[PDB]
RNA sequence: UAGCGGCGAGCGAACGGGGAGGAGCCCAGAGCCUGAAUCAGUGUGUGUGUUAGUGGAAGCGUCUGGAAAGGCGCGCGAUACAGGGUGACAGCCCCGUACACAAAAAUGCACAUGCUGUGAGCUCGAUGAGUAGGGCGGGACACGUGGUAUCCUGUCUGAAUAUGGGGGGACCAUCCUCCAAGGCUAAAUACUCCUGACUGACCGAUAGUGAACCAGUACCGUGAGGGAAAGGCGAAAAGAACCCCGGCGAGGGGAGUGAAAAAGAACCUGAAACCGUGUACGUACAAGCAGUGGGAGCAUGCUUAGGCGUGUGACUGCGUACCUUUUGUAUAAUGGGUCAGCGACUUAUAUUCUGUAGCAAGGUUAACCGAAUAGGGGAGCCGAAGGGAAACCGAGUCUUAACU
C-alpha cells in the first residue's frame, strides 16, 4: 500500500504496477531512446559535389610535377570536400509499446523501494503565486520535485514555470526520463489512480 | 561532432620527440626521423638484453681462463675439476674474485687440481 | 530501397520446408533421342540444392 | 536510480569495426580487405549470382512451373484460431471479421492444426478429413 | 508480389485495404413563370491581425581583486530564473522577459449588406462525326509486338448515334457496368529569392557560405568564365606628454598609462619546423642507418662524512632507415625537404545472421489523429504446415496403374 503523510489512508494499488524487479537494461534501453528521440538532428556539411567550383582539372595528368589532381572540391584539398557530409536525420528510435510500459512500471516501482515518489490527496496552490508554492514545500521538506496531477489546474502549472526545481506534469504526460531525473515525485491519489489504469 | 586534433597529436610527438632526445640532427628534432630512431632504440634495446647476459659471460671466463693460467691450469680444466668436485659457483663471482681476492682464489685452483 | 529479386531465380527455384531449394535437372529439353531412358527418368523429379551453390540462390533471392 | 548509475546488460552493446586506425587495432591499412583486385577496391564486389563469367547456377538450370491465380485468394484455417469468432459459426465473412483470414479470400480450408474446445457449425468452408473428425468429436457440425 | 525482360542486366504494377482531404457543377434550350439558390460591382459597419509603440517586479553588507556579478551573511520578487549586456559567473545594475496594453493613417483577412450588374423550379426535349473503330508507322501504359487488351496520333480510311454504343487484358457468346467525341471547380499536395520569431549531442576562421574582414572584391582570362588571402590590443585609448641616440629617419632606451606593455597597434594565448646567443661536457690518427649493451673521465645539484640523480659520452661488443610492393628489398625499386593544420570504411533504406531486451503461439504496428517521445490506429506484416508445375489434397503429400 502507500501510505500518506497526513491521512494514513490504505491507499490500494496492483502488487505488479508498483512492485517489480528492476529491469536496469529495459530501463536503460527506454531512458536512452526517449533522449534520442529529443535530438532535432539538423546539420549538414556539403560533399564535393555540393561545394561551389568548377568541375575543371587544376592542371593536366601528365607532365607537372604535381600530384595528379581532378577537382578542387576534392576532400583531400583544403577550402571544400568534407568526404561523407552529413545530413538532417531522424534519429527516433523505436521503442516497444509493451517494453515502454514495462520500463515505466519498473521505475515506478523503484520510487516506492527508494523513497522518493510522496503519494498525497489534493495537492492545489491558493491563487497562481509563486512565492506560496515556494513557502508550501518548505513544510514538506520537498526542493527538487515532479509534481504529477490528475486535474491539472491553472493555479499550480502556472505558479510552477519560473521554479526551476519544479515540475508539474499531467498524470498522462509522465515520461521515463522525467521519473528518474527528479529527486522526488509528489503523486496525486488521483493521478496514482490514472497511471495505475494507463499502465495497467 | 566535428573533434579537432591538434592538442592529442602534439601531445603525442612531444611524447616521442622525450624519448629521441640526445640524437644527432633531425633524429632528435624531426618527429617523421624520431619516432624511427626510437623504434629502432627499442629493437636494439630489447636484443641487447639478450647480448648484455652472453657478453659478459664472455668477459668473466676470460677473467677467470686469465686468472687460473697465472696459478697454471687453463679454463677447460679448472671448470671440469670445480664440476668434478661440486663446486656450485659461478663465472659471475669466479671472476669477481679472480680480480679482488687471488689469494682465496688460488684455494679453488688447488681445489681443482684434486680431480 | 528493397532488396530487388532475381526474377530469373525466382523462377527456377522454389523453398522447401526446412529452408533449402527444389529445382528442375538439367539436360531435359531437346536431343531426347539420344539419351538413355533411365537418364530421362533419373532427371525428370524435382531436385534439391547442393551446399555447395546454397549461398548463390539466398543471396539473389532473398524473400522466400 | 539516477540518471547516471543507469547501465546496459553485458554483451548488448558491441562497439562495431572502425577500419584503418593503425596497427594495433589489428584491422588497419587494407580495412580487412586484403592486398589488391576488385574486392579491395572502393565499390567494388561482383553483382549476385556472378561466378566469374561461367553461366550462373540461376541459368544453367531450367525454369518450371506457373503461378497460380487460385492460391493468391486461398486459406489454410488453423484448427486451434477457430473458436474465435462468433459462438459457433464460421461462414468465412464472420471469420474474416475475426481477422483469421485476408479480405480477397473466397475460398477457404480448416486443417487438423490441433485442439477445439466448443462446438462449432463450419458452413461453406472446405474441411479436411481429419479436422472433419475432430470438429464432430468437439460437438460441432458441418455444413 | 503479378508481370515485363538479349526471360540477361535490370524494370516493376494493379485490384483491394487503412488514412489525409472532401463538392460540385455548367453549356449543344423550349415552359409556366421570372431576380428567388447561386456567385458577381463595390461601399459598407463590423471583427481581429500586420506596419510605430507603452508599462513591465524585487540587493544588501563584508572578503579577496585592477574590477565582483564570485566567497561567505543576511534578505526580497517570481503568470517574469527565455536571453543578452555590464571591468570575472547578476532572479533583484541595465536591456529584456511573463504579463497587461496601444493607432491619426495604410492595408490582410472573417459576418451583415444597398445592389450597374446575375436566374431556380418546373414541364418538354435534345444529348458533342471526319468522331469511335480500322489499316500502316511510331510513342504511352510495369507490360520491349509478344496470344496483347487499354490510351495517344504522323498517315490513309471510316461507323452506330440510346430497341444506341464503350469497357470487363487476344477473341467470341451470355451477364454486368458505364455514357466518349464540349467545358469548369476549393481542400489535402510541391516549393522558399524573400520576411519574423524561435530551435540545434550543427560549424567556430585550413571549419562554417566562395565570402565573419567593403567578396563575387583583388586577381586571372579576348570571352563565356574562374576566383583567392585576409578575424581577436584593453575593462576602458587611459593609443605612450616629455627626455635621450639617429637623418626633423626607421628603429630603439627611458618616462608615463594600465592589473598587465615579453597586452604598444607587426598588439589575447604564442606550439613546431627553422635560426641564434650563453653555459656544461665531447670533438682535429679517425671510417659506415649514428643507435643500442657495456663504460672511464669531467661538470654538476643534493645530501653527507653514504652515495646518488642529472648533462655529457673517450674507448668498446652488436647493429644496412621507414613505407610500399613483392618469391624476395640496405637495396642502386616506389613515396616523402621539414613542421603545423586538414586528409580515407560513411549515410539511408531493405535483407540475413549474432548478442541483448521485451512479450511469447503469438509478436508487432505503418501513414494517420493527438498535441507534448504518451495514448489511440492491428490496414498490414512475420510466425504457428507442408507436398505438388497446378487443380488439389493436408501431418501428410507428390511420384505412378499402384508403389515393400
Ligand atoms: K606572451
Ligand atoms: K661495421
Ligand atoms: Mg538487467
Ligand atoms: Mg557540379
Ligand atoms: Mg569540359
Ligand atoms: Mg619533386
Ligand atoms: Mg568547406
Ligand atoms: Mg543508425
Ligand atoms: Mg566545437
Ligand atoms: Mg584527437
Ligand atoms: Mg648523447
Ligand atoms: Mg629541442
Ligand atoms: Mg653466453
Ligand atoms: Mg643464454
Ligand atoms: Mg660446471
Ligand atoms: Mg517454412
Ligand atoms: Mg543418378
Ligand atoms: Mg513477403
Ligand atoms: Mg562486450
Ligand atoms: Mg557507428
Ligand atoms: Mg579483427
Ligand atoms: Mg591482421
Ligand atoms: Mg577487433
Ligand atoms: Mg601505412
Ligand atoms: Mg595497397
Ligand atoms: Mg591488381
Ligand atoms: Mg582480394
Ligand atoms: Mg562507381
Ligand atoms: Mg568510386
Ligand atoms: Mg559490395
Ligand atoms: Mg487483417
Ligand atoms: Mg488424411
Ligand atoms: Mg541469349
Ligand atoms: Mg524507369
Ligand atoms: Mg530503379
Ligand atoms: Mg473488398
Ligand atoms: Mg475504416
Ligand atoms: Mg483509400
Ligand atoms: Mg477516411
Ligand atoms: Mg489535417
Ligand atoms: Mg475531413
Ligand atoms: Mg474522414
Ligand atoms: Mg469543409
Ligand atoms: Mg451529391
Ligand atoms: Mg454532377
Ligand atoms: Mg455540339
Ligand atoms: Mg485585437
Ligand atoms: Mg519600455
Ligand atoms: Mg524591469
Ligand atoms: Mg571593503
Ligand atoms: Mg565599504
Ligand atoms: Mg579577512
Ligand atoms: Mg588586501
Ligand atoms: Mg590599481
Ligand atoms: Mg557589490
Ligand atoms: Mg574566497
Ligand atoms: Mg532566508
Ligand atoms: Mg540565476
Ligand atoms: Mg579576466
Ligand atoms: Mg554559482
Ligand atoms: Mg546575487
Ligand atoms: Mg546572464
Ligand atoms: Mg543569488
Ligand atoms: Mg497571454
Ligand atoms: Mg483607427
Ligand atoms: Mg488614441
Ligand atoms: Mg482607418
Ligand atoms: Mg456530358
Ligand atoms: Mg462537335
Ligand atoms: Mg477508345
Ligand atoms: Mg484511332
Ligand atoms: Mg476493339
Ligand atoms: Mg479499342
Ligand atoms: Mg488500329
Ligand atoms: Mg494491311
Ligand atoms: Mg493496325
Ligand atoms: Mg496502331
Ligand atoms: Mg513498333
Ligand atoms: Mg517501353
Ligand atoms: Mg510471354
Ligand atoms: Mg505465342
Ligand atoms: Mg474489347
Ligand atoms: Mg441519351
Ligand atoms: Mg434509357
Ligand atoms: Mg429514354
Ligand atoms: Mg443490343
Ligand atoms: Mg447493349
Ligand atoms: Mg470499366
Ligand atoms: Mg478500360
Ligand atoms: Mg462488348
Ligand atoms: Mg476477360
Ligand atoms: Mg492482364
Ligand atoms: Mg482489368
Ligand atoms: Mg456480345
Ligand atoms: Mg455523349
Ligand atoms: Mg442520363
Ligand atoms: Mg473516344
Ligand atoms: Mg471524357
Ligand atoms: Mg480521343
Ligand atoms: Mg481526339
Ligand atoms: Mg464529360
Ligand atoms: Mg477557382
Ligand atoms: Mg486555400
Ligand atoms: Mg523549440
Ligand atoms: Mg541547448
Ligand atoms: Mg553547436
Ligand atoms: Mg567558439
Ligand atoms: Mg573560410
Ligand atoms: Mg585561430
Ligand atoms: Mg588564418
Ligand atoms: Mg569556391
Ligand atoms: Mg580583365
Ligand atoms: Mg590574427
Ligand atoms: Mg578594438
Ligand atoms: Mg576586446
Ligand atoms: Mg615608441
Ligand atoms: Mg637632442
Ligand atoms: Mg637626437
Ligand atoms: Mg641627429
Ligand atoms: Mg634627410
Ligand atoms: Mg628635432
Ligand atoms: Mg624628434
Ligand atoms: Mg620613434
Ligand atoms: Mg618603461
Ligand atoms: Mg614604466
Ligand atoms: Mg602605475
Ligand atoms: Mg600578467
Ligand atoms: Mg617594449
Ligand atoms: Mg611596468
Ligand atoms: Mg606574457
Ligand atoms: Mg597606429
Ligand atoms: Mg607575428
Ligand atoms: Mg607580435
Ligand atoms: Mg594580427
Ligand atoms: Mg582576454
Ligand atoms: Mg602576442
Ligand atoms: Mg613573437
Ligand atoms: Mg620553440
Ligand atoms: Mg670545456
Ligand atoms: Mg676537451
Ligand atoms: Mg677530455
Ligand atoms: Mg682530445
Ligand atoms: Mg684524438
Ligand atoms: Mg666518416
Ligand atoms: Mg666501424
Ligand atoms: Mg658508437
Ligand atoms: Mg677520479
Ligand atoms: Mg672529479
Ligand atoms: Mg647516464
Ligand atoms: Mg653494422
Ligand atoms: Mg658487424
Ligand atoms: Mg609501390
Ligand atoms: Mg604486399
Ligand atoms: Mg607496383
Ligand atoms: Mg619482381
Ligand atoms: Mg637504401
Ligand atoms: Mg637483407
Ligand atoms: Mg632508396
Ligand atoms: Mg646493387
Ligand atoms: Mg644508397
Ligand atoms: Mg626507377
Ligand atoms: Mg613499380
Ligand atoms: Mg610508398
Ligand atoms: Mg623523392
Ligand atoms: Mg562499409
Ligand atoms: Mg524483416
Ligand atoms: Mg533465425
Ligand atoms: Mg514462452
Ligand atoms: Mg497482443
Ligand atoms: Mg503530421
Ligand atoms: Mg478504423
Ligand atoms: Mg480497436
Ligand atoms: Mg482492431
Ligand atoms: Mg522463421
Ligand atoms: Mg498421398
Ligand atoms: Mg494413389
Amino acid at each position: 500500500e502507500l501510505v500518506l503523510k497526513d491521512a494514513q489512508s490504505a491507499l490500494t494499488v496492483s502488487e505488479t504496477t508498483f512492485g517489480r524487479d528492476f529491469n536496469e537494461a529495459l530501463v536503460h534501453q527506454v531512458v536512452v531512446a526517449y533522449a534520442a528521440g529529443a535530438r532535432q538532428g539538423t546539420r549538414a556539411q556539403k560533399t564535393r559535389a555540393e561545394v561551389t567550383g568548377s568541375g575543371k582539372k587544376p592542371w593536366r595528368q601528365k607532365g607537372t610535377g604535381r600530384a595528379r589532381s581532378g577537382s578542387i572540391k576534392s576532400p583531400i584539398w583544403r577550402s571544400g570536400g568534407v568526404t561523407f557530409a552529413a545530413r538532417p536525420q531522424d534519429h527516433s528510435q523505436k521503442v516497444n509499446k509493451k517494453m515502454y510500459r514495462g520500463a515505466l512500471k519498473s521505475i515506478l516501482s523503484e520510487l516506492v523501494r527508494q523513497d522518493r515518489l510522496i503519494v498525497v490527496e489534493k495537492f492545489s496552490v491558493e491563487a497562481p503565486k509563486t512565492k506560496l508554492l515556494a513557502q508550501k514545500l518548505k513544510d514538506m521538506a520537498l526542493e527538487d520535485v515532479l509534481i504529477i496531477t490528475g486535474e491539472l489546474d491553472e493555479n499550480l502549472f502556472l505558479a510552477a514555470r519560473n521554479l526551476h526545481k519544479v515540475d508539474v506534469r499531467d498524470a498522462t504526460g509522465i515520461d521515463p526520463v522525467s521519473l528518474i531525473a527528479f529527486d522526488k515525485v509528489v503523486m496525486t491519489a488521483d493521478a496514482v489512480k490514472q497511471v495505475e489504469e494507463m499502465l495497467a | 561532432a566535428r573533434v579537432k586534433r591538434g592538442v592529442i597529436a602534439r601531445a603525442r610527438h612531444k611524447k616521442i620527440l622525450k624519448q629521441a632526445k640526445g640524437y644527432y640532427g633531425a633524429r632528435s628534432r624531426v618527429y617523421r626521423v624520431a619516432f624511427q630512431a626510437v623504434i629502432k632504440a627499442g629493437q636494439y634495446a630489447y636484443r641487447d638484453r639478450r647480448q648484455r647476459k652472453r657478453q659478459f659471460r664472455q668477459l668473466w671466463i676470460a677473467r677467470i681462463n686469465a686468472a687460473a693460467r697465472q696459478n697454471g691450469i687453463s679454463y677447460s680444466k679448472f671448470i671440469n675439476g670445480l664440476k668434478k668436485a661440486s663446486v656450485e659457483i659461478d663465472r659471475k663471482i669466479l671472476a669477481d674474485i679472480a680480480v679482488f681476492d687471488k689469494v682465496a682464489f688460488t684455494a679453488l685452483v688447488e681445489k681443482a687440481k684434486a680431480a | 530501397p528493397k532488396i530487388k529479386t532475381v526474377r530469373g531465380a525466382a523462377k527456377r527455384f522454389k523453398k522447401t520446408g526446412k529452408g533449402g531449394f527444389k529445382h528442375k535437372h538439367a539436360n531435359l529439353r531437346h536431343i531426347l533421342t539420344k539419351k538413355a531412358t533411365k537418364r530421362k527418368r533419373h532427371l525428370r523429379p524435382k531436385a534439391m540444392v547442393s551446399k555447395g551453390d546454397l549461398g548463390l540462390v539466398i543471396a539473389c533471392l532473398p524473400y522466400a | 536510480m539516477r540518471l547516471n548509475t543507469l547501465s546496459p546488460a553485458e554483451g548488448s552493446k558491441k562497439a562495431g569495426k572502425r577500419l584503418g586506425r593503425g596497427i594495433g587495432s589489428g584491422l588497419g591499412k587494407t580495412g580487412g580487405r586484403g592486398h589488391k583486385g576488385q574486392k579491395s577496391r572502393s565499390g567494388g564486389g561482383v553483382r549476385r549470382g556472378f561466378e566469374g563469367g561461367q553461366m550462373p547456377l540461376y541459368r544453367r538450370l531450367p525454369k518450371f512451373g506457373f503461378t497460380s491465380r487460385k492460391a493468391a485468394i486461398t486459406a489454410e484455417i488453423r484448427l486451434s484460431d477457430l473458436a474465435k469468432v462468433e459462438g459457433g459459426v464460421v461462414d468465412l465473412n464472420t471469420l474474416k471479421a475475426a481477422n483469421i483470414i485476408g479480405i480477397q479470400i473466397e475460398f477457404a480450408k480448416v486443417i487438423l492444426a490441433g485442439e477445439v474446445t466448443t462446438p462449432v457449425t463450419v458452413r461453406g468452408l472446405r474441411v479436411t478429413k481429419g479436422a472433419r473428425a475432430a470438429i464432430e468429436a468437439a460437438g460441432g457440425k458441418i455444413e
